[PDB]
């Protein structure tokens, strides 16, 4: 199909940036649209043949470079902070003929005026109540990212080391602490709800991974706290079964029987060596 | 049926030995 | 080379880094720089201890690695995957440990049976 | 034609593009739509022979699979020489009773 | 971290309690060693090398080989206690009751032995 | 050229139709992305004559005399919220993309229990969660009135286990008096509500449902019985011998 | 519910054990009550 | 329908395709074939038995497909879905064989005491 590299880059104004798209389908022509939020889809360079580059409707901005057929990567030179969208890139075969399309997984850019601004997602995963496994008998797992900035996270649940696709909500779009403002933090939540014979386990292991994807090595940092690279943020619960009979309080009983059972044969033995050790005598001193 | 079992289960083998002992007195208080 | 050193006591535990002698030592932890003057203060640092007080199995598992002073972990030699339970006033069950409680009980109750024994002969 | 057997949190559901016809083995429950069959738990061993047909595709063939699980919970890991030590000491502890009742009655 | 030669990972939490290695390198067949010696040839379509439940406490130096040189080490360690034991009012009152019923019967025993 | 905007909102279940209008030109092909949120857009449809075509369960419709073209979908899935782009252009190139229209599916849930539970906090951050749920999935959810009490829109989670679609919001805080009875006020709130008593419920035959057992357990509780055959057999032996010794 | 080899009617056979040994020692001594 | 034979024995799990004569026949493991490249010793093939040594519950589970030589191997629609566990020196025991095996050493004990009861009766 249609690839692109990287997913989701951050990067500080004034800095290029080169990102690759590679399409192995063997289509001639590609193109470069951008989307924000408010004006859709808009063209921005498109290239007919090997070497063949035209713009669009809006090139303000955009090197882009045609060397072989299967790759047409785009570059920015300088950045902007008005270059905060979401990019897409094309593939046609030939010219109208078979009218097709095929758009790529998309590629996301924000653009801070400073580094000082991206943070690391704070992870808090809570646990259900027991009012919800008394009346509806499901327990909802709750997780919540906040903190964090830019909006890279791709939060994922793993339930015993596997993830989980069936009873997991999570925020399509997430929140700002504060909306009103300009370099706001996101902040972003996820439901697994799961049926309450399963969460009262305490075997089962329940985690919420956030994989937040920011800075890299290769950038400069003279700030006090941590560099918030690319990174995984997560946060784990057993299952726990408040009040009932689980299979820890039976793991201890048992072991308490062990200590008491071999406690209590030693002095069967030790009593059994004894009354032995009597009747032997007992036996010389009648013969 | 399966409330706190291993207690249940242990007390019942604790008051049926002392049991057991208070019938081996009856016959050391029987017997001779 | 040489391993490291868990000296689980209670519940706290002290990781020891045995190499790198007289230089300073820090330690990542899921690469995640702890070991220093944080607010976090359930965890100390020695010359070349880490002293993690109210271990969580949750929390304060996963990977470890001592570093020396100005380094690069990624060219330490040396990982840990720590994964421990700890337990408040537990006492663990060896293979060993339970047959000495066994002939400490063995040996006391054969004391008091022998007391009780010459005691009796001695009102036979 | 993969019968896909899914595995969900604890359980496992039989799905099909139509009604599942049971054969032999585990029941399970119909769920509330139908072409989905659960089958308990895993734990508790789910064993059985099951087939559907099948629509969108295949021209309406029908197939079986059979799904047969062996989580081993009812199972006890045993050495050789512990399974030799519990048969030493009872016939230990058996002989023991023999010679109690030997001296006893001899000696009544 | 699969650069600085940190090939060896774990993938621990697991359904029972079964603890898994895993190496990063050209996989036609990975040679898994413990503490210097050799303990197993792992071809497709293994990938991870198992090192039995996390009851028996799996622990000490692990490594891989792949068709370059060893991998850096990973000390496994696990106080994964399935032994341990609280002590409650409960036991330590359980313990010393079973203890003086044992003793008095012990005593009354030995008391009409030697009377 | 110009496609109405704005998240539309169909019951489950129930014939969707939208429509883009591009009056005037001359388009030969007319074709229909769906984008999901956080995705690429993925193509559904493309035709290119006036009249009608049918694939899966969508239909494409194009109306040249009328001058828009449209898209019917039938037995509408929770599962088809999503934005749907429409384009087209000449017999070269140069594709014109509509804005877009989101289009909401909401679930019928047919058995629904609407409630404010508290969630416990994990000892690690200073939130605490009031999670309202079943919604009678016509309920609508605003946001805030504060700053420190957020508000997520309703979000329909799809169980696949239990087959059971439900609707959920979550609002976390950062401060004191914040009770889940006084945390929804900003929205409309149904009857019956049922915010919970503080004491607990404690269900003890809910709890034995789950109970697995490993290996290590079976072999343990088989040396317990082991050491009680051998605890009788010994005490047995104990018993004859001081029935022996004191028989003469 | 998945006990598996840890039912509690492994434990109450052992204790039926012990009963039955009681009934049988209770009854013998009761029949010793009847003889004098 | 004659179902698969599925024989577990510690770490070696055994398996029996019935429903074809054979004389060849091959064996499929999640579009994959198994057994018959003169290595693997852990993978045994036979006439009809196919012998998984150091079974693995995480990697060796799925869906395994018996087919004779010359059938094209997506045409088979007899499918066995096998997880299972592999616990080593361990073996499968239900309760009621355990009951039977504290009653059988409880009727051995009584039995020999009662032989010694009447074995002494005689002097």
């Amino acid at each position: 199909g249609v690839t692109q590299t990287p997913k989701f880059q951050v990067l500080k104004t004034g800095q290029s940036m080169t990102l690759q798209c590679a399409q192995d389908m063997n289509h001639e022509y590609m193109s470069w649209y951008r989307q924000d939020p408010g004006m859709g889809l808009r063209l921005i360079h498109y290239s007919v043949g090997a070497g063949i580059t035209d713009q669009g409707e809006v090139p303000n901005g955009y090197n882009v470079s045609r060397s072989t057929t299967e790759d047409f990567p785009l570059r920015l030179l300088s950045a902007a902070p008005s270059q905060t969208s979401v990019y897409f890139c094309a593939s046609r075969r030939r010219q109208g003929a078979s009218g097709e399309q095929y758009f790529g997984p998309g590629t996301r850019l924000t653009v801070t005026e400073d580094l000082k601004n991206v943070f690391p997602p704070e992870v808090a995963v809570f646990e259900p109540s027991e009012a919800e496994i008394s009346h509806t008998q499901k327990a909802t797992l709750v997780c919540l990212a906040t903190g964090f900035y830019p909006d890279h996270v791709e939060l994922s649940w793993w339930v015993n080391g596997k993830e989980v696709h069936s009873g997991v909500s999570t925020d399509p779009q997430p929140l700002k602490e504060q909306p009103a403002l300009n370099d706001s933090r996101y902040c972003l939540s996820s439901r697994l709800r799961v049926s309450a014979t399963f969460w009262q386990n305490p075997r089962n292991h329940f985690r919420c991974q956030v994989q937040f994807y920011g800075l890299s090595e290769n950038d400069e940092w003279t700030q006090d706290r941590a560099k918030p690279v690319t990174q995984i943020v997560s946060a784990e619960a057993w299952g726990r079964a408040d009040c009932g009979f689980t299979s820890e309080s039976y793991q201890q009983g048992v072991l308490s029987a062990t200590i008491l059972y071999e406690i209590l044969l030693g002095k069967a033995t030790l009593y059994a060596v004894l009354v032995s050790a009597l009747v032997l005598m007992a036996m010389v001193k009648r013969k | 049926f399966g409330l706190l079992d291993p207690k249940l289960c242990y007390l019942l083998d604790g008051i049926l030995f002392i049991y057991g002992v208070i019938l081996t007195a009856l016959f050391l208080r029987v017997k001779f | 080379q040489t391993p490291y050193k868990v000296s689980i006591s209670g519940t706290t535990v002290i990781l020891t880094c045995p190499q790198y002698p007289g230089s300073e030592i820090l330690w990542q932890h899921n690469d995640k720089n702890i070991g220093g003057d944080e607010d976090d203060k359930n965890i100390g640092s020695d010359e070349d201890h880490l002293s993690l007080k109210e271990f969580s199995e949750l929390e304060q598992s996963g990977y470890y690695v001592c570093y020396p002073r100005g380094s690069k972990p990624e060219d330490a030699n040396f990982y840990l995957y720590l994964r421990a339970r700890v337990c408040e006033n537990c006492m663990e069950m060896d293979v060993m440990s339970v047959a000495t409680i066994v002939i400490v009980d063995i040996c006391i109750t054969g004391g008091l049976l022998l007391l009780v024994y010459y005691w009796s002969k001695n009102r036979k | 034609f993969k019968i896909p057997i899914e595995e969900l949190e604890d359980r496992v559901f039989v799905n099909c593009n139509t009604s599942i016809t049971w054969v032999e083995g585990t029941v399970g429950t119909l769920l509330s739509d139908i072409t989905r069959l659960d089958l308990g738990k895993r734990i508790l061993d789910p064993r059985g022979i099951y087939r559907c047909n099948g629509t969108d595709i295949y021209k309406d063939k029908e197939s079986t699979v059979q799904v047969h699980y062996r989580m081993c919970q009812s199972c006890v890991e045993l050495d050789p020489a512990t399974v030799a030590g519990i048969i030493v000491t009872d016939v230990i502890a058996t002989l023991l009773l023999a010679l109690g009742v030997f001296c006893f009655a001899g000696h009544e | 971290s699969i650069k600085g030669n940190h090939l060896v990972k774990v993938y621990d939490y697991q359904e029972d309690g079964s603890v898994l290695l895993t190496c990063d390198a050209e996989a036609k067949n990975i040679t898994w060693f413990k503490d210097g010696k050799m303990i197993g040839f792992l071809t497709e379509d293994k990938k991870k090398w198992n090192l039995g439940s996390n009851a028996k406490d799996p622990r000490g130096m692990y490594q891989c080989k792949g068709s370059q040189n060893k991998s850096k080490p990973l000390q496994v360690y696990y106080r994964m206690c399935q032994n341990c034991i609280e002590l409650n009012a409960a036991t330590i009152s359980g313990f010393l009751f079973a203890e003086i019923v044992s003793i008095f019967v012990l005593a009354v025993g030995v008391y009409f032995i030697a009377g | 050229v110009e496609q109405d905007p704005g998240p539309l909102s169909v019951p489950e279940g129930a014939i969707v139709s939208l429509n883009c209008t591009y009056s005037n030109s001359a388009f030969q092909y007319f074709m229909w992305y769906r984008q999901y949120s956080r995705k690429g857009p993925e193509l559904l449809m493309y035709t290119y004559s006036s009249g009608n075509k049918e694939d899966g369960r969508f239909t494409a419709q194009v109306d040249k005399s009328s001058k828009y073209i449209s898209l019917f979908i039938r037995d509408s899935q929770p599962s088809d919220s999503a934005t749907y782009l429409c384009a087209m252009s000449k017999g070269y190139s140069t594709l014109t993309f509509g804005k877009g229209t989101m289009l909401l599916v909401s679930p019928d849930i047919q058995n629904p229990d609407p409630a404010v539970y508290q969630l416990r906090d994990s000892k690690s951050s200073d939130k605490s969660v009031c999670l309202f749920t079943d919604f009678d999935s016509q309920t609508n959810v605003s946001q805030s009135k504060d700053s420190d009490v957020y508000i997520t829109d309703k979000t329909v989670l799809d169980m696949r286990s239990m087959d059971f679609k439900s609707n959920s919001a979550v609002a976390w805080s950062n401060k004191s008096d914040f009770a889940c009875a006084n945390a929804f006020n900003n929205s409309i709130i149904p009857e019956d509500t049922f915010f919970p008593s503080p004491e607990s419920s404690c269900d003890v035959k809910l709890v034995e449902k789950s109970f697995e057992t490993d290996t290590n357990l079976n072999f343990q509780n088989l040396s317990v019985i082991g050491f009680r055959i051998l605890l009788l057999k010994v005490a047995g032996f104990n018993l004859l011998m001081t029935l022996r010794l004191w028989s003469s």
